[PDB]
């Protein structure tokens, strides 16, 4: 059960 | 002290010169480096690297501290861009913060910075350590720094994360300017002076580098393009995620060239220049943040609300390591980043706080439990400074925004009966791919949809996405209702019945939650796999 969008704590790229 | 003409180039040399490169070296001029073909050691090493870095160190460790990124690729202004001595150009303090980063990458940030930035502007380079675990950040690191002269390794001993670690940097910073770079980046020619000659010019600007991508599998570094491409600004989403989105027509009217600053509605955060009095005056940052997360959006709003601007100089390039996953421990979990968010709600949002709090639910309970803290050094600080509200910001700022409803006619999630799974939008979705069912979580986010005065299903985070019926799976697609003029069209407009089957107008069907993707079928009141309640969190 993901918590957040995937992979949360990152900055996105562009 | 404020001199005619233009500083020279001779004025502007590097604080160290590069040594010209082996242009075979690997990931020279900033070109693909491809780690293939390892012996069984090697692939041992890489996934070590992987795993502690969430970045493939086995590369990084093999590519040059020192090497170039090619020709200068940049637009013909930003080359040619010559420097007013008149406001002088302000000295800076470099603030790198790391927790267990690369010895390779933390000091290819440092060598990059040393053979870029020109010696008059660089006063010193501040390492602070957030209580990094790894032995060669302690006394190698502070040993090898000596030979630098301006380095220094300041360090916090308990973890306390990203925000304390920078007003620890500041608080020894003596530049008249604060430069904060993460401990994973490369500097592109000429990326100082455009950050530090625009904030000489407006000292309420809060100045960011056009952020490149560094590949965190090859290290390819993404050079700029010379003719005036598609830039990014900043934006957020409405469960308070950092986003990048295209320029507005207004804004590349306005820019008759690339020296010109990019208005941004938010800045990434980790890479930028703001004066050192203004970041004190402007309330540095919420000191009860910890870790990660919420800080740069919380400093987005404050600097717009409180007078300043938030600028992108895309003379300015700045090469980052983007991860899809954090290798950070949570000391107290990853609930942190969701107080901090409700932290800047609770200052900076006013109604529209509320908007958040629906589409995260773990952000509702913190609010309702008052586990946030206090922030009314916050509160005191908007008041003080008479900052502007989150209607003006919306408004002057960032027009171009969806903004949902602060009041919807219902939210919630969409429970099946048959199989006690809820609709999910999926790990990945914008626009086309089909649906999915998964556990019921009660975590608002993927499962969060809205029910509209026109029959329209809303997941409505990012865009204003609908529920569009069609023979086989239902997608998520733009909205054709968005006011006035427009109307809603049939395959987006669903009744829930008495018989709790979600029945589209227009294919007069009904969704199942039966196989991988929640398809249309005959309406079957006795199907258990077409029931579907319409819970609240
Ligand atoms: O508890 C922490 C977490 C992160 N960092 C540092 O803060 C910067 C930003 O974090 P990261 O690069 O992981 O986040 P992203 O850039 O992916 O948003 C990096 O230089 C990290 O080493 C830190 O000092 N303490
Ligand atoms: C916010 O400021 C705007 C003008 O900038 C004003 O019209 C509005 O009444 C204010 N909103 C609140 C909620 O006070
Ligand atoms: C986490 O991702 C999964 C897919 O892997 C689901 O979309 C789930 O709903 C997500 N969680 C949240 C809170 O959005
Ligand atoms: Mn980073």
């Amino acid at each position: 059960a993901t918590g957040a969008g995937a992979g949360a704590g990152t900055t996105p790229g562009p | 002290h404020c001199l005619p003409g233009h500083y020279t180039p001779v004025e502007l040399k590097p604080f160290l010169d590069r040594p010209l490169q082996d242009p075979n070296a690997p990931g020279a001029s900033g070109k693909a480096f491809k780690t293939i073909n390892l012996n069984s050691e090697e692939q041992k090493e890489k996934q070590a690297g992987e795993e502690k870095h969430c970045f493939n160190a086995f590369a990084s460790d093999r590519i040059s501290l020192h090497r170039d990124l090619g020709p200068d690729t940049r637009p013909p202004e930003c080359i040619e861009q010559k420097f007013k001595r008149c406001p002088p150009l302000p000295t800076t303090s470099i603030i790198i913060v790391f927790h267990n980063e690369a010895w390779s990458t933390l000091l290819r940030t440092v060598h990059s910075v040393m053979y870029t930035s020109p010696a008059i502007l660089l006063k010193e380079i501040i390492l602070v350590d957030d209580a990094s675990v790894d032995e060669y950040l302690h006394d190698k690191l502070d040993e090898y720094v000596k030979q630098f002269q301006i380095v220094k390794v300041v360090r916090q001993k308990e973890r306390k994360g990203l925000i304390t670690a920078r007003l620890l940097g500041a608080s020894v910073a003596t530049g008249e300017t604060l430069t904060f770079l993460d401990a994973h980046c490369e500097c592109f020619y000429g990326w100082l002076e455009p950050l530090l000659a625009r904030i000489a010019e407006n000292p309420v600007a809060v100045v960011s580098p056009d952020i490149a991508s560094i590949d965190l599998n090859t290290f390819e570094f993404s050079k700029p393009s010379p003719y005036g491409h598609s830039h990014n600004r900043g934006n957020f989403d409405w469960s308070l995620s950092f986003g990048w989105e295209s320029l507005p027509k207004h804004e590349n009217k306005r820019r008759k060239d690339e020296t010109y600053p990019i208005r941004t509605p938010t800045f990434a955060g980790g890479l930028f220049s703001i004066s050192k009095d203004y970041f004190e005056y402007i309330g540095s940052y919420d000191e009860e943040m910890e870790i990660w997360g919420g800080e740069n959006i919380e400093m987005s709003f404050r600097v717009w609300q409180c007078g300043g601007q938030l600028e992108i100089m895309p003379c300015s390039v700045v090469g980052h390591v983007f991860r899809s996953k954090s290798p950070h421990t949570f000391p107290k979990g990853t609930q942190v980043i969701t107080r901090n968010q409700v932290r800047l709600a609770e200052v900076w949002m006013d109604e529209y706080k509320e908007i958040f709090y629906r589409r995260n639910t773990e952000a509702a309970k913190i609010v309702k439990q008052k586990t946030f803290g206090d922030i009314s050094k916050r509160i005191d600080l908007r008041q003080r400074l008479q900052c502007k509200n989150f209607t003006w910001y919306l408004s002057n700022v960032y027009p171009e925004a969806y903004v949902p409803d602060l009041n919807p006619l219902f939210s919630g999630y969409l429970k099946n009966i048959g199989n006690r799974m809820c609709l999910d939008v999926g790990e990945n979705n914008h626009g086309g791919k089909p649906l999915i069912m998964y556990s019921c979580h009660g975590l608002g986010g993927n499962q969060y949809f809205e029910y509209s005065a026109h029959h329209e299903i809303r997941h409505n985070i990012q865009k204003e996405l609908c529920l569009h019926a069609s023979k086989g799976p239902v997608q998520l697609r733009e909205c054709t209702y968005k006011g006035q003029k427009t109307f809603a069209v049939g395959e987006e407009q669903w009744l829930h019945q008495k018989d709790q089957t979600l029945y589209n107008e227009a294919l007069h069907m009904c969704l199942t939650g039966n196989g991988e993707h929640p398809s249309l079928a005959s309406c079957n009141p006795s199907d258990p796999f077409q029931k579907w309640i319409f819970g609240q969190n």
